[PDB]
């Protein structure tokens, strides 16, 4: 029943659209899944060419107007805001779900059944995991290891010899902010810097800190070999009366006496730091960087004293030069001590025409590295960073949880087969509800499936390989991880490949897509009303 | 234009009936998710009644009427919401006859309504047991059954346990009645991803908002806690303030001043020995300075709200200028002072290792919107029993206890006063039968035996959800908070009575 | 590529696009499948209320623009128009065929492959179908299973109590046209005068043949009790010249003389006649109808002679006429033999205000019988037509076809399990080709389940049933035949009840929807050009 206007998609037809859109978001994303994917130019509205093959960047780049195609992609923007990564992967399991589970719904079984179902097996699920995982023991120090994590989740989106080149600047990164012994780290300490000209192959690793506003003065530091660092915060220019002043000369150069001491403010407050480069290295054996700004008048003071002066710094900075040099972020000037400047070893500011690019090289401890991504074009200098990103919050992910997944898919394929003979002597579910387990079960076949969907080999006959090779070694016993070789054709060992899913990603990917879908295949009716 | 007559009447009645259909499909174990479109633009994917008719606009008066009634309920308990709104119809409807058919008219139906309305509440109370509001157990299996019926089902028991544990913590007696302010000190905080039981209640509060300078204390052991109104920026004056200077070095004199002030301003703060200062307003770099050798973290900009909880949860009463800062505004009650970076994002914790902050965790944005109203429907229902320790008897039982000692009566008062009674008799027979239905067994059958075993057999039998039977509630138990079976009846009898007092409806400010 | 206008979905969005319209179809008319059936009412832009539940009916009907919703319809209409029956079945048939063949598709398999699957399971359902079928001896006048026909394929369409009143009037029609020892027959020779007044419950069975045009003359026989009946079909009116005339008295009178001369003409072939209803019973114990028209003055010079007189009669009455009473169809009136008149006892003219409606009760060798529709309404007077034809296309049909089929989707339920266990000790198929097959078999499980969908019990539960109750007799050996019990929730015998599909039936059910998905499922882009 109703009241004008205001539209609404009712009984199986409201499930119908639902699904519908699901599989549909589904089968366009499909294609960039996988190492063997595919590469997506989007361009906008205004002609911003830009490259993808990372879920993400294709999804909140593009507009949707579907309501299921959003309830979808915005549950899997919460995952790469959480995992950062697998929001690909998250957008197929709720599609394939909803197609496995309308297939028992056609048939009849009230999707309630099909919920329950999945809840059941979401925990098995979850246990499995739990069971399958591989605790890497929290040793860092073993790059090894954590380079084929590099890699692993860089083929995702990289120009394949590009791979070797981020492989280790990632991993380097990741490590240069982490702090050994268990504990923590957070990635906003590791700068990402890029900058146009010669191509994204040859973007570097900087164990220091990179910027761009440099010394701006001519008389200025080209290059401050080996010297203190001053992490400054406070004005160092021309200021104002925070009450409602103004000046009122009488006399002829009365003007003139009262031009300098409005400057005299500076000065006093500025001559307590120049004295500083004095009370230290007054001799030779030097720069401050300061977050605000620095006038003309006061550039000179600087320059004069041969002291490398940059002025607005990215106030996050403070932070991260704050442990590229040691020096403590010095807001105020007064209680300013010689013995709490950084330090840093080669601290030279590169001119690109008009660019200023002042590098903190040579570091005691480091601490807070930058990633310095180079690339001829904006495009490029884009993707670059967003496959950087996918896989560094990657490689950090490794650390955080000290376990790891093998990749080719192994754990869907395995937890999959799992689910349906264990139901079969479990009954440790319920009466008709085993419908939705099973086809939970047949449904997590998406990923190796759309694995090689892409790569091209028949996903029906090589994801049948697998399922061979796997057994054989347990007619035979012993454990033996299996995936599927998307180069080949065959199954492959993805522990021996150097292939890994990293484990907080698999852990909110599952109870994420479910979470979605099984709330959908609940959805009875589509209002659209209240103008 | 106009509209007099019968003709008023029906419209009002089909107005007002249709309404209900909508979130019939809503009220049952197995009641399915209306996934609404708002005009802003997300969605709702709720089934909690309330939260559905909110985001539908409606047309006809008494469609408008009936919509609200969904609200006023969802005030008084949290629950029982999409109840009152079929009641509240099929009453209207169950008059329909008898008030055009039979020819009764409007203030005879009403005066029978009210009437029919008190006895009706008494069978409710009637029927109704009491409940230990301590008995963490009972409260429990209470928080729980009101919990059925939504998506938040696969972990219940974990939620009733977030809602007793966040009930009782901002509860506070008081008496010379109990004041549970669930809204003002339970501030809920939805964080994207991870799983449901990876969520917990903190004894606290946990704020985004990060350290006001980097070499500042990530978390302080027992921290000395000074919450505070007033900025922390050199101040001006609130009348014509203007400084002239023709006096060359005063430019600096006065530039210096400012300084000056801002130190004071630390000063008095730094005196009572603090570790945490949470300011409301701002933080001048300088006095980031002067607090940070003072010995201390700052936090910068927090709401009134967010921040009279942390004054709750660390004693400190909150205090406007500092001159006058005294030392009973310590910080004393408060853990630690955690700063963990969840994903990209840096928060900060104030544990103790009067009020919580429940901080729940799911798999999407979208999918805690709907944990977050499961769960003050669980949270409320809590409420009500610390408030009224009585309950009654779920599965649609206490609707059909009334249904038969009003249909008794009614059947023995003789006189036209006898048809509008007999109707709301007839009418709350509705709430077993939307179960049963939802249910998928058959109406006709399973009620002449829900309501024939009622007639005698204890009053506690109500339906079985998931299974179609009918079951005794005592058996495998669903009881309910009295309180929702109060007003469900009370203002669905009401809104009956209101709209029945129409016979004429016009249009033009 | 392209030129402009002209749109085309392309790749697996053309296949998306067929199957997703076909399983649109198939729901629309699941409905009115099985005797548990719905019962639709659909109005026109005239406001022509019409109620159906024949597949056929209820698709001619409508006005679609899915071009796979119009070869599914198209195909499904070939098939009532030549079985006359199971327009219904076919739609489902192609529908679910394609989804269940979607699934394989789906999943990799080439379409050209469950294709070939489908051909295979095809011939093989053919082959079961000669196998399963029930020759039933030539010998009519078993009027006993013959009504259990007629009841199979009516209460597919009728008001239940209804369904005993037409079952008869049904069976006795076919029969009395059809021409015993083998022989055939021709339905035309089934008059269906429908007339309103007195619901659908009153219509009556004719040995004879009903008409309307009645005697159009005051003193008119009311009813001629036992007489000849003229075969008349020569123009009993006034004529003109067939080449250009006119008349040109020059004389007063001579005018008159003229005015008879046109007249004469008629006369002269209608005294012909009159003196033969003289040249027989001339003397009393005497009708003509005549195919063309008698105007005025000749109805009266046959009511003086007390000839009842009919003019213009439905031109195939002259072969339907000529075996209700046995004369000749007389063309012209020159070489009419007195001998060569029909014979009809009691031929009564019943007249229902303004409209005249001649009976040719009692005769002696019918072979033509007219099934009288009666009907309050035109909607009800509509769809009783509707389902008297399509029930004694049904019956006669279990003649032609000297065989019968269990009904309850025996024969499905049946072919389903037969393909699955067929194969998988047959490999008299091919490679991969078992998919199709596999589907094919799994595909006719339609009609079982949508026929209990619709009665209410659980399809999976119920098929499940009959699934047991079988092979019960099978572990037992015996043959027993099961199908669906569309009352309790169980299975039945189908043979016990008194439920037949027709044989040739079901032999163009499949080799039809077959072809339209086949076909349709080895389609890869949907053109629009050329304007
Ligand atoms: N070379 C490989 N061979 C088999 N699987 C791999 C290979 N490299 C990575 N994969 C698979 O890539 C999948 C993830 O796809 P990706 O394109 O990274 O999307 P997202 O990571 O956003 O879901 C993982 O499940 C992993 O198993
Ligand atoms: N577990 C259950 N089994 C049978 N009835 C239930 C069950 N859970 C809720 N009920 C009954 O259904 C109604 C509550 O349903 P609900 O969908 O929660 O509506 P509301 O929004 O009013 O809470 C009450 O009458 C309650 O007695
Ligand atoms: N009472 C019955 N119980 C089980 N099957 C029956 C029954 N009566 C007829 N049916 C089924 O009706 C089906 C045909 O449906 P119908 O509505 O007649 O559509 P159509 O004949 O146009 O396909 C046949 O397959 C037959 O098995
Ligand atoms: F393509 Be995903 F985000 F790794
Ligand atoms: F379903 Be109700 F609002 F708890
Ligand atoms: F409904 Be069908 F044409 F028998
Ligand atoms: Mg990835
Ligand atoms: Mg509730
Ligand atoms: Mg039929």
């Amino acid at each position: 029943l109703l009241n004008p206007k205001a539209e609404s998609l009712r009984r199986d037809a409201a499930l119908k659209v639902n699904v519908t859109s699901a599989e549909g978001l589904q089968s366009v994303l499909e294609t960039n899944l996988g190492p063997k994917g595919t590469l997506k130019m989007l361009v906008d509205g205004a002609g911003n060419i830009k490259l993808t093959k990372d879920g993400k960047v294709l999804l909140t780049e593009m507009q949707i107007q579907s309501p299921t195609a959003v309830l979808i992609a915005r549950a899997a923007a919460a995952q790469d805001e959480i995992t950062g990564d697998g929001t690909t992967t998250v957008v197929c399991l709720v599609g394939e779900l909803l197609r496995q589970a309308h297939r028992f719904i056609q048939e009849g079984v009230h999707p309630r059944i099909i919920t329950d179902g999945f809840e059941i097996a979401r925990k098995e699920s979850m246990k499995f995991l739990d069971e399958f995982k591989i605790s890497k023991t929290n040793l860092s120090n073993d790059r090894e290891f954590l380079l084929q994590v590099a890699r692993s989740s860089l083929l995702t989106k990289v120009d394949a010899d590009l791979t070797e080149v981020l492989t280790p600047i990632v991993t380097d990164a990741v490590l240069s902010v982490y702090d050994a012994q268990a504990d923590n780290l957070d990635l906003h300490m590791v700068e990402i810097m890029q900058m146009q000209h010669l191509s994204p192959k040859d973007t570097t690793f900087i164990k220091g800190l990179v910027l761009d506003h440099g010394g701006r003065h001519p008389d200025m530091p080209t290059r401050v070999k080996n010297a203190y660092v001053l992490i400054l915060n406070v004005s160092l220019e021309y200021e104002k009366t925070e009450v409602n002043s103004g000046f009122f000369y009488s006399s002829a150069d009365q003007r003139d006496k009262l031009a300098a001491s409005e400057r005299k403010f500076v000065d006093a407050k500025l001559k307590k730091i120049i004295d500083l480069k004095n009370e230290v290295c007054g001799m030779d054996p030097f720069v401050i960087i300061n977050q605000k700004g620095i006038d003309p008048m006061s550039l000179d003071v600087f320059a004069k004293h041969n002291i490398l002066a940059l002025r607005r710094a990215k106030r996050r900075n403070m932070e991260r030069l704050q442990l590229v040099t040691g020096g403590e972020a010095q807001n105020s000037v007064e209680d300013l001590s010689p013995q709490i400047l950084g330090f840093s070893g080669l601290v030279y500011q590169e001119t690109i025409g008009e660019e200023k690019f002042t590098y903190v090289t040579e570091n005691t401890d480091p601490k807070s590295c930058t990633i310095l991504i180079k690339g001829s074009t904006h495009y490029a200098l884009a993707q670059t960073k967003d496959a950087v990103r996918d896989g560094l919050r990657a490689v950090a992910n490794v650390l955080k949880d000290k376990n790891i997944i093998p990749g080719a898919g192994a754990f869907y394929i395995a937890l999959s087969r799992y689910l349906r003979s264990a139901n079969m002597n479990k009954l440790g579910a319920k009466g008709k509800t085993k419908t939705g387990i099973e086809a939970f079960a047949e449904a997590l076949l998406v990923i190796p499936k759309t694995l090689v969907k892409n790569s091209g080999f028949d996903p029906l006959d090589v994801l049948a390989m697998v399922e061979d090779e796997l057994d054989d070694a347990q007619d035979s016993d012993e454990t033996r991880y299996v995936g599927v070789d998307l180069n080949i054709g065959d199954s492959c060992d993805p522990t021996i490949e150097g292939i890994w899913d990293s484990y907080r990603v698999l852990r909110n990917a599952i109870t994420g897509a479910t979470g979605i879908a099984s709330n959908l295949l609940l959805c009875d009716e589509l209002l659209r009303a209240g103008r | 234009e106009r509209t007099t007559g019968r003709q008023a009447q029906i419209s009002n009645i089909t107005a007002a009936k249709a309404v209900a259909d909508v979130i019939r499909t809503c009220l049952g174990p197995k009641a399915m998710l209306k996934m609404l479109l708002d005009p802003m633009g997300g969605l709702v994917l709720t089934n909690d009644g309330h939260a559905i008719l909110r985001e539908i606009d409606v047309a006809h008066p008494a469609a408008k009427s009936m919509l609200e009634l969904s609200r006023t309920q969802d005030e008084e308990v949290g629950d029982g919401t999409t109840t009152v709104i079929i009641l509240a119809g099929e009453i209207l409807a169950q008059c329909a006859p008898y008030l055009i058919e039979k020819n009764i008219h409007p203030v005879i139906i009403i005066q029978a309504l009210k009437k029919a309305l008190t006895d009706a509440l008494e069978v409710i109370k009637q029927v109704s047991k009491p409940v230990d509001v301590e008995n963490d157990a009972a409260m429990k299996k209470l928080i729980q059954a009101s919990i059925g019926t939504k998506y938040v089902i696969h972990w219940s028991e974990k939620m009733c346990e977030l809602a007793l544990d966040a009930v009782k913590t901002v509860r506070k007696d008081l008496g010379q009645n109990f004041e549970i302010d669930i809204k003002r000190y339970v501030r809920v905080e939805k964080i994207p991803g991870g799983d449901v039981l990876d969520s917990r209640v903190l004894k606290g509060v946990l704020l985004n908002k990060d350290v006001v300078h980097p070499k500042m204390s990530r978390h302080i052991e027992n921290p000395r806690v000074v919450l505070l109104d007033c900025p922390l920026e050199y101040k001006k004056g609130e009348s014509q303030t203007n400084i002239e200077i023709e006096k060359e070095e005063d430019w600096n004199r006065i530039l210096q001043i400012e300084e000056e002030q801002v130190q004071l301003m630390c000063e008095q703060i730094l005196a009572v020995r603090p570790t945490l200062v949470i300011t409301e307003k701002g933080v001048s770099d300088l006095a980031q300075h002067y607090l940070l050798k003072g010995g201390c973290s700052v936090l910068r900009r927090v709401k009134k709200s967010d921040n009279n909880r942390i004054a709750r949860v660390t004693g400190a009463t909150i205090v406007n200028r500092v001159e006058d800062l005294k030392e009973s505004d310590v910080g004393t009650n408060c853990g630690l002072f955690k700063v963990e970076m969840i994903g990209d994002e840096y928060f900060s914790f104030l544990d103790n290792c009067k009020a919580c902050t429940i901080m729940l965790r799911g798999g999407s944005k979208d999918i805690l919107n709907e944990i977050d109203r499961n769960l003050q429907d669980a949270m409320a229902v809590a409420r009500n029993v610390m408030l009224s320790p009585s309950l009654s008897p779920g599965g649609g039982a206490t609707e059909m206890a009334v249904s038969v000692k009003l249909a008794e009566k009614a059947k023995q008062l003789e006189g036209i006063q006898q048809w509008p009674y007999q109707a709301v008799a007839d009418a709350m027979e509705c709430i077993p039968r939307t179960l049963i239905q939802n249910a998928g067994g058959d109406p006709i059958r399973l009620l002449s035996q829900l309501r024939a075993k009622h007639a005698q057999g204890n009053f506690t039998t109500g339906i079985d959800g998931d299974k179609g039977k009918i079951v005794d509630m005592v058996s495998y138990g669903i009881w309910e908070p009295e309180v929702i079976k109060q007003q469900s009846v009370k203002t669905a009898i009401e809104s009956a009575c209101l709209l029945l007092r129409v016979d004429d409806i016009v249009s033009g400010v």
